[PDB]
RNA sequence: GGUUGGCUUAGAAGCAGCCAUCCUUUAAAGAAAGCGUAAUAGCUCACUAGUCGAGUCGGCCUGCGCGGAAGAUGUAACGG
RNA sequence: AAACUGAAGAGUUUGAUCAUGGCUCAGAUUGAACGCU
RNA sequence: GUCUGAGAGGAUGAUCAGCCACACCGGGACUGAGACACGGCCCGGACUCCUACGGGAGGCAGCAGUGGGGAAUAUUGGACAAUG
């Protein structure tokens, strides 16, 4: 499928409202209809073109760093953290489990082990986003170096599917690395 | 030749009229600026509601000169007025339009985007 | 009990801390009655709820006979209640907290505690062609003036407080003449002693100073300072240095004081980066609790009016979000009673992402 | 080895500080002279046994020396 | 034959009163907006 | 004309019809029965765009529509079948 991490949004006088990024799987064409899921409920929409370096684009595919006209849609209802996704591809979600490994003192991370109640940063694709850590039932404590299932709360819905990968850090420094294993609701 | 208390025309669209040479950059006891080279100004006469306000300390780069600027084979190249374009904190333009024709001097890295938007280049 | 140092150690249950902003002027206290009653209002209703009728009619009614005669043109910025079963203590603030209210065992001193913390006694040194005066201040009080009955200048090897320049060329003799143009230089001579005065009376206490004066005398006495890096502050638009009284002084170096606690604000920033660098900083608020109850924290770094209400319990050292009405209270309570510091850092320093940092002993 | 002596202290485990300097296996080993740890940990020391083989150790006084010791026209503080 | 059909007051100054006099309201209307539906 | 008013008055000049004025801004005219010409010309200007840097291009206050401003106002539709 087609999908593609809003990195950046703004607006062109005539033309509408373009949403810059790098595009990671798919293909994105005039008149392909698309979605735009993420920090906020779903929005469906239709691109209208695709440029870059202020030149129009033949289509953005994979690999590239092409930017995307989206038709009707204002630049406040959009933000840097949603994917441009195809309809139905993926899914807003904000409970999942995921690989945790947390990092050990010798990579960076920290003396100090992961326990259920913390919340540190989550940063999926190009958003950071605030979670709850909650360790599987009959554990209390993960010592840096150990590489566990954990469940995560998010404190907002961020799209995602099974075998994304992403990084737990507290401030800037990387305390862990992890790879959602499966989506719950 | 631009030195201190020296005023030039601005050859770009910021908002000024007139700038002051107040300091030229680049070395203790430095006396002059010629095309290309980057000075303090103080801005004397601004254009109502525009970016830079009368009073303003910012950096100019000079683009001409009534002196002249010399060439690889002797011959010399004068200006009716002395021009300069403001720049930002980190030396680079702050304009969109440029008024006036430049020098090659002004091609680099830096001011070649007062370069691309001049009128015509010499 | 009207201080920290009795709060802390009432641990009454229920101890009710009842916070209520107050104006200093009319009209604008005219509605600090109507707040008071407002406050009290969810006091009672909390008080019931949580706790048995009786028990919330006897603390209501012990802090109404105490608020009956409360005078709210004397209003400071806040209005502190501390009730509880037995005792009733309120004391006025100029310190602005947000209108709550605690029940817990312990008395919230959060507030009590950041004024202490923004505590600073220093050094005046006010400066003339004429005479030097020396003023002790505990921030925006004058402590004493440095006269001719004081204990510190009993045993004096300079020149005491306050200095009068006697130079040979203010009273015409001595063996100097005008045209020599050699007044600059009694000037800065003139200084240097004055200088030497405050450095034989700061060795005894070691404070920081603030010089106020003339821009011109105060150039001169920083140029001759024997210790110029225990300088913070220097105030040159203060007006009457000879005849105006201390009080007026310390009144007119209050922005510069206050300069002052910005800039050590600012400084904090670097200690905080140099902690999470050596991986010695929690930013997490349960963290940032079970390090602060096991002693484990140092310095703790709250942003000025960050309160939390959670779900703590110290048997296994849980905090769940939402309980206790202000765990960041909780988490400075345990922090000064591990003999650590507290230090409130304004909100435009520090991050509201990240409201609470914690650098650890290890 | 009792033993992380007791107290104190967030922690005080020989080694922040306050109060004793005890006992045991001993050839000997301090409730420790230092480094170290947030505290433990860890590395030494005192002390003992072994190897080697002859003089050795530390205080006291005294004489003459060394460092402490940077300036302006030129060596320039034995007149040379 | 017709175009010839249309006109309401109340509250509020005073201990009460009458007057003066402002303010306010009940009506009609809209290229309407907003809120609930 | 519209609203209001018993009326006289008062307020107002969307949609429909008549008249006038304007067509990014300033100016000049040509062709023509008619224009100093909304989707014509020339010169100048601001702005926007293309360029190989020498030079070029453009004007929704037409109908849809976009950005913006706003409390707020619609489809990037069909057909010339009817009246013109």
């Amino acid at each position: 499928a087609f999908l593609m991490p809003i990195e950046d949004v703004f607006s062109i006088s005539g033309r509408g409202t373009v949403v810059t990024g790098r595009v990671e799987s798919g293909i994105v064409k005039v008149g392909d209809e698309i979605e735009i899921v993420g920090i906020r409920d779903t929005q469906k929409t239709t691109c209208t073109g695709v440029e870059m370096f202020r030149k129009l684009l033949d289509e953005g595919r994979a690999g590239e760093n092409c930017g995307v006209l989206l038709r009707g849609t204002k630049r406040e209802d959009v933000q840097r953290g949603q994917v441009l996704a195809k309809p139905g591809s993926i899914t807003p979600h904000t409970k999942f489990d995921a690989e945790v490994y947390v990092l050990s003192k010798e990579e960076g991370g920290r003396h100090t082990p992961f326990l259920n109640g913390y919340r540190p940063q989550f940063y999926f694709r190009t958003t950071d986003v605030t979670g709850a850590i909650q360790l599987q039932d009959g554990t209390e404590m993960v010592m840096p170096g150990d590489n566990v299932e954990m469940g995560v709360e998010l404190i907002h819905p961020i799209a995602m599917d099974k075998g994304l990968r992403f990084a737990i850090r507290e401030g800037g420094r990387t305390v862990g690395a992890g790879v959602v294993a499966n989506v719950n609701v | 030749m631009i030195q201190v208390e020296s005023m030039l025309e601005v050859a770009d669209n910021s908002g000024a009229r007139r700038v002051q040479c107040i300091k030229v950059l680049g070395g203790s006891h430095r006396r002059y600026a010629s095309v290309g080279d980057i000075i303090k100004v103080t801005v004397k006469e601004a254009i109502p509601r525009g970016r830079v306000k009368k009073g303003d300390v910012m950096n100019a780069v000079v683009v001409r000169t009534k002196k002249g600027v010399r060439r690889p084979d002797g011959s010399v190249l004068r200006f009716d007025d002395n021009a300069a374009v403001l720049l930002n904190q980190n030396k680079a333009p702050i304009a969109t339009r440029i008024f006036g024709p430049v020098t090659r001097e002004l091609r680099g890295d830096q001011f070649m985007k007062i370069v691309s938007l001049a009128p015509e280049v010499l | 009990k009207a201080t920290l140092k009795s709060l802390r150690e009432t641990k009454a249950n229920p101890a009710v801390s009842i916070f209520v902003k107050t104006h200093r002027e009319h009209p604008a206290n005219d509605q600090d009655p109507i707040a008071l009653k407002n406050q009290l209002k969810i006091v009672e209703e909390r008080l019931t709820n949580e706790f048995d009728k009786r028990t919330a009619t006897t603390i209501l009614d012990k802090i109404h006979a105490e608020t009956k005669e409360y005078n709210h043109k004397y209003n400071l910025d806040t209005l502190a209640i501390f009730a509880s079963v037995d005792d009733v203590q309120l004391i006025r603030m100029p310190l602005d907290t947000p209108e709550r209210v605690v029940i817990s065992n312990r008395f919230a001193t959060r507030d009590l505690v950041r004024d202490m913390a923004s505590a600073v006694h220093y050094y005046t040194v006010v400066l003339t062609r004429d005479k030097a005066r020396l003023i002790e201040a505990a921030n925006d009080r004058v402590v004493a003036e440095f006269d001719t009955d004081n204990a510190k200048q009993n045993n004096m090897e300079g020149i005491p407080f306050p200095i009068d320049n006697n130079g040979l060329y203010t009273t015409g003799d001595g063996g100097s003449d005008r045209s020599a143009n050699n007044e600059n230089s009694y000037l800065k001579e003139f200084f240097n002693q004055v200088d030497k005065s405050v450095q034989e009376l700061w060795g005894e206490h070691k404070m920081p100073l603030v010089i106020v004066g003339d821009v011109r005398n105060i150039s001169y006495y920083k140029e001759v300072c024997d210790r110029p890096e225990n300088i913070i502050a220097t105030v040159s638009n203060l007006t009457e240095l000879e005849d105006g009284n201390a009080q007026r002084i310390i009144d007119g170096v209050q922005d510069a004081v206050e300069g002052y606690r910005t800039s050590l604000h600012e400084a904090a920033l670097g200690e905080i980066d140099k902690a999470r660098g050596a991986n010695a900083l929690s930013t997490d608020l349960q963290d940032v609790y079970r390090a602060a109850f096991q002693g484990a924290g140092e310095t703790l770094y709250v942003r000025r009016g960050y309160i939390q209400a959670a779900k703590v319990d110290e048997d296994a050292q849980t905090l769940t979000m939402a309980v206790t009405d202000d765990a960041v209270g909780l988490i400075i309570e345990h922090v000064i009673n591990n003999g650590g510091k507290a230090v409130f850092m304004p909100q435009e320093m520090m991050s509201a992402d990240q409201p609470i940092a914690l650098v650890t002993r290890y």
